[PDB]
């Protein structure tokens, strides 16, 4: 950085907190004075549905405590699809995190009717990206949050789901432009599986814009951005 | 003085639109569940088809019915509150077991 | 009570969606067979076509049926499940052989 | 018990789909010739229409017979094999000459 | 492939045998795939799908010159081969099969010697009437792959 | 609105709120001292406010000052 002692010692405390794995970024600041922020965790840059989920309106946002966790391939078209397991979850007490493709307006307005008056604690967001990439981020999630991942493709109707069939973590946190989820219920070893298939990729990787991208996934599966 | 049924006909409110707290749990929003249960409110004489002895209707008022919302079903106000009326055929039936 | 279906008129519970294990080996996907097989729940009372005196219905309670899933088929859940109800002709047919 | 039809209604399998040596000499690509004739496999009871005393149907399990591939006509399963359901006027015809 | 409908007494006798198996075709259809990932996931057969290389009459061509190297038939309609009709004695073998995300690779034969050279002697004779070069590559390339390496 | 699920049909009057007067033109709409509660008043200041101090478009941070002043304040 041409003698910038500064520049020096933000990137050793940086290339400390995120690890090996974890992808550090440059970005223009806010201010005069340089920052370092780190996230460490499952974070991706997708909003909430409805601004009426807002359980946080001091802090504008959405904190659920202890939920299970959702994720399904394509739209949610109707709630006529999630029956069963809104009245198994809201039975269990827990509340809820929804992933999907998109959401509908029967689908969203009931879950804000929900949320409202008190039955179920449920969010909703979008899932990050598209195509293949969106497709195995998803089974990223599901590997973090112990889970399975509802799609037709392995013949998973939303109607026979279970409650076995959702995975869990500690705490999520959800904002306008982004989405966190703090400490999950996966298994380490089966972490570590997804982690070597995803890594042995990246020494398969002839696009290098893409590599990246893999190491994004790799780092928010272990390690920090 | 309301008004009357012919024969073959039968007069009932439809009993909700949307039974709105789902399995018992889960408070539906806009399902558009408009309800196939009914209950009586009228019914007109007999059956008049088929020329000789007229048929009493097998229906009776203060029954409660299922019936198709199909084209043969008009729905207008008694007093200021909408009913329903239709043929003991549009009716498809009333309170067993 | 139920509700219970008129003259003419069965109730039957559709057997399957799918009988999913294909010859009896292989898993089929999704294949949208809604089975033809039904079985009867309520059967109406008779038949009251062509005025004179009432007909038996020659379907009953117990009976294992095909139905043909046409226009005149209705379905509609008893407690919280979705049974079939329809005409003794819309049925094709009652367990022979 | 397999399933068994209804009044009016006879039960039949399709005896081949295309005579596929044409005229006894060429053989045939596809030409799509489900074939006209069936031969029957079940009868069911008598015709119920018109009130009064019940008609035998005039068909009889054994037949040879020849039908229209209509709208009436339909097609499923007896153990894993497709067979024909139809009405008796469906049918077109049975074994003459 | 549009259905599992066509796909079905050929699944019943590849399964009860009981050996995996490798599925061409120029296309397979939703219902088809997902029925395929849901018997393998499962257990109920062991099965691959890949899509035909190329176009037009050289993927023709090629499938016959993979079905000469497996030892099997093409089951096509200009032969009146309904998917249907087929059994199997109509498929051919293979020592082993191999795929990746890009690339389909198979190894080692149960077609007969003596008909794969028959098979590479017309390929070679057309070679020797080849105009377009860009195309006679493409024919040295099919001799080749039935008969030496790349 | 259809997504808290309130049917205008089913609304009553303890649904709606009041002023002390109000004034309109054939460009301009004004609304002179509401019934709404002074301490609901700032908790909806302070959110609007917060949103200020997040503001990237000064463009819309400029609007966000309106929607502030409005309420409190005067333009």
């Amino acid at each position: 950085a041409n003698s910038d002692e500064t520049v020096g010692k933000l990137i050793a405390e940086a290339m400390d907190k995120v690890g090996k794995e974890g992808v550090i970024t440059v970005e223009d600041g806010t201010g005069l004075q340089d920052e370092l922020d780190v996230v460490e965790g499952m974070q991706f840059d997708r909003g909430y549905l409805s601004p009426y989920f807002i359980n946080k309106p001091e802090t504008g946002a959405v904190e659920l405590e202890s939920p299970f966790i959702l994720l399904a391939d394509k739209k949610i078209s109707n709630i006529r699809e999630m029956l069963p397991v809104l009245e198994a979850v809201a039975k269990a007490g827990k509340p809820l995190l929804i992933i999907a493709e998109d959401v509908e307006g029967e689908a969203l307005a009931t879950l804000v009717v929900n949320t409202m008056r008190g039955i179920v604690k449920v969010a909703a967001v979008k899932a990050p990206g598209f195509g293949d990439r969106r497709k195995a981020m998803l089974q990223d999630i599901a590997t973090l949050t112990g889970g399975t991942v509802i799609s037709e493709e392995i013949g998973m109707e939303l109607e026979k789901a279970t409650l076995e069939d959702l995975g869990q973590a500690k705490r999520v946190v959800i904002n306008k432009d982004t989405t966190t989820i703090i400490d999950g219920v996966g298994e380490e070893a089966a972490i570590q599986g997804r982690v070597a298939q995803i890594r042995q990729q990246i020494e398969e990787a002839t696009s290098d814009y893409d590599r990246e991208k893999l190491q994004e996934r790799v780092a928010k599966l272990a390690g920090g951005v | 003085m309301n008004i009357r049924p012919l024969h073959d006909r039968v007069i009932v409110k439809r009993k909700e639109v949307e039974t709105k707290s789902a399995g018992g749990i889960v408070l539906t929003g806009s399902a558009a569940a408009k309800s196939t249960r009914g209950e009586v409110l009228a019914v007109g004489n007999g059956r008049i088809l088929e020329n000789g002895e007229v048929k009493p209707l097998d229906v009776k008022v203060g029954d409660i019915v299922i019936f198709n919302d199909g084209y043969g079903v008009k729905s207008e106000k008694i007093d200021n509150e909408e009913v329903l009326i239709m043929s003991e055929s549009d009716i498809l039936a009333i309170v067993e077991a």
